[PDB]
């Protein structure tokens, strides 16, 4: 409850909060916080991914640790706190959750998905078995994808 | 349901390229903007009475150090010796609840502002414990100077 | 192969990747059931919304204000109405055959269509009345909430 | 004030006179804090500047004695609290576990206030924990540094 995400803010990190409301001042802040590596943005609980096209290194283990747990509130903007809340709202309230990825091919869907199921493959306790319906999945991707 | 939209900022798949024509058609096609109007609706800010109190507790000499309980007295206290007007924010049950970001933006410049202040007591406090240190050590080789 | 061994008591996390919204310069029937299909996922988002920001001001106890915003689900039904939807009159020409063709459906959909504001048309007249340019024939608009 | 019963005044005049170095009767004004912080005082750098600059019309500082007095009958009501502090620290954690990073003290000690130098702020956490490394406490730091 001590931290938040409006600390050390690139831009403004939440868009409902962004003042004035149109997409003008909305490109500006993508583009304000996608100079300064910052690629994720919410809407509410909504996560705004931009993809970079390159490995960042907000996807350590070590930041698995920093990222999960937290409340939504509590962190600078990232995917894993999304999963870190779904899987919750499964664990701890035995609630079915979906997680819906839309946008075009090229945009990082297939990585939304890599990285959420990553996140999952971290903190359920089993890994090898995420793991290994994982491998399969991912292998049977571009079978799919021809 | 949990949800992401997925933005590509150029269309030649580049590191260090942001096309803003075409990022304002990504904002178009997926809709990000009517998402915001309505996840804005009527107050575009809120949280608990907790994390509200703790965080700007400093803002307030009847919660500085201490304390002002309960949690919505303390948070009623702060705005009025911070001087909100009324209509700028509401409460709730269990939460506090903030129309606009100008009075949140407010707040921030505040805190940002006393901050430097509490750090500046931390290392005054501690360069006097060094200073006093080194005196009483100078007392503790020589009696008389 | 990727399959539980048994079928038992379980909760699941799924992941949807759905594609996104098109626009062309041309946009033919593949990119109708596209964007039709866009049109249902953004009206069940914005009514899960409202009815979760709702229910917060319901919990808080705070009187809620009116929020304007754009409405899905009369596009929902311009397009999936039984009797005045587009796939209704679509499958009314390809159920009866009456030597029917595109100009054909186009008169239909000018027809019993063209009575709703958000339809978009250029021999009907309702719904336009003007002569827009770029607009041409054997065509329509739909104000799509993008 | 009145001023400064007599206990102080042997304190003052040991302290006035042990950072006098060149025969003069007074101190030398690069050193005026660390006369007052060597006491237990503890004034602000700018708050110092000003009151030096109340009496000096030459800009240098060059005080005496009795102005010295004045200046800690000033200051004398100014003593600081605990809790005050204590919270202050407390404003820094963000995880709300009772410990606090090393590296972020560092960060926010030496680009916030009077700035510490590194030898301070490494001493500092030195200080805190003998053990380390990277990660220290502060709830008996406070109780180490608040002694006069």
């Amino acid at each position: 409850v001590k931290s938040s995400l409006l600390d050390n803010m690139i831009g403004v990190g939440d868009t409902v909060l962004l003042e004035p409301l149109n997409e003008e001042t909305f490109i500006d802040n993508l583009k304000k916080r996608f100079d300064h590596n910052e690629i994720y943005t919410y809407i509410g609980s909504v996560v705004i991914s931009v993809n970079p096209y390159r490995s960042l290194p907000i996807y350590s283990p070590e930041k698995v640790e920093d990222y999960r747990n937290r409340n939504f509130y509590e962190l600078s903007p990232h995917i894993f706190a999304l999963s870190d809340e779904a899987y919750r709202s499964l664990r701890d309230q035995d609630k079915d959750q979906c997680i819906l990825i839309t946008g075009e091919s090229g945009a990082g869907k297939t990585e939304a998905s890599k990285l959420v199921m990553s996140y999952v493959a971290a903190v359920c306790g089993k890994g090898a078995e995420v793991n290994q319906v994982k491998e399969q999945l991912l292998q049977s991707t571009p079978v799919l994808e021809a | 349901p949990n949800y992401i939209r997925c933005i590509k900022p150029n269309d030649k798949k580049a590191a260090h390229i942001f096309s803003e024509s075409l990022v304002c058609h990504q904002i178009r096609y997926l809709g990000l903007l009517e998402n915001v109007r309505v996840r804005r609706a009527g107050y575009a800010f809120r949280q608990a009475y907790e994390p509200c109190l703790e965080r700007y507790k400093m803002l307030c000499k009847q919660t500085w150090p201490h304390w002002k309980g309960p949690a919505r007295s303390g948070v009623e206290v702060l705005f009025n010796e911070l001087e909100i007007p009324v209509e700028e924010y509401s409460f709730g049950r269990s939460k506090i609840f903030i129309r606009n970001p100008r009075t949140l933006f407010q707040l921030e410049d505040l805190r940002k502002q006393r901050l430097e202040d509490l750090a500046t007591l931390i290392q005054k406090i501690y360069r006097g414990w060094k200073c006093r240190t080194h005196f009483l050590l100078m007392k503790g080789l020589n009696d008389i100077f | 192969s990727i399959k539980a061994q048994t079928k038992v008591r379980k909760k699941v996390m799924g992941v949807l990747d759905i594609y996104g919204f098109e626009i062309f310069e041309d946009n033919s029937f593949e990119q109708f059931i596209i964007n039709y299909c866009n049109e249902k996922l953004q009206q069940i988002f914005i009514e899960l919304t409202l009815k979760e920001e709702q229910e917060e001001y319901i919990r808080e106890d705070i009187e809620w204000t009116h929020i304007d915003y754009f409405n899905n689900a009369i596009i929902c039904d311009l397009i999936e109405n039984n009797t005045n939807g587009i796939l209704a009159m679509l499958d009314e020409e390809c159920l009866r055959p009456g030597t029917v063709t595109d100009e054909t459906f186009l008169e239909k959909l000018n027809q019993v269509c063209a009575t709703h504001q958000h339809f978009e048309s250029r021999m009907s007249k309702c719904s336009r009345f003007l002569n827009d340019t770029t607009l041409p024939h054997s065509c329509f608009r739909i104000q799509h909430y993008a | 004030a009145d001023q400064l019963t007599e206990e102080q005044i042997a304190e003052f005049k040991e302290a006035f006179s042990l950072f006098d170095k060149d025969g003069d009767g007074t101190i030398t004004t690069k050193e005026l804090g660390t006369v007052m912080r060597s006491l237990g005082q503890n004034p602000t750098e700018a708050e110092l500047q000003d009151m030096i600059n109340e009496v000096d019309a030459d800009g240098n500082g060059t005080i005496d004695f009795p102005e010295f007095l004045t200046m800690m009958a000033r200051k004398m009501k100014d003593t600081d609290s605990e809790e005050e502090i204590r919270e202050a620290f407390r404003v820094f954690d963000k995880d709300g576990n009772g410990y606090i990073s090393a590296a972020e003290l560092r960060h926010v000690m030496t680009n916030l206030g009077e700035k510490l130098t590194d030898e301070e702020v490494d001493e500092m956490i030195r200080e805190a924990d003998i053990d380390g490394d990277g990660q220290v406490n502060y709830e008996e730091f406070v109780q180490m540094m608040t002694a006069k």
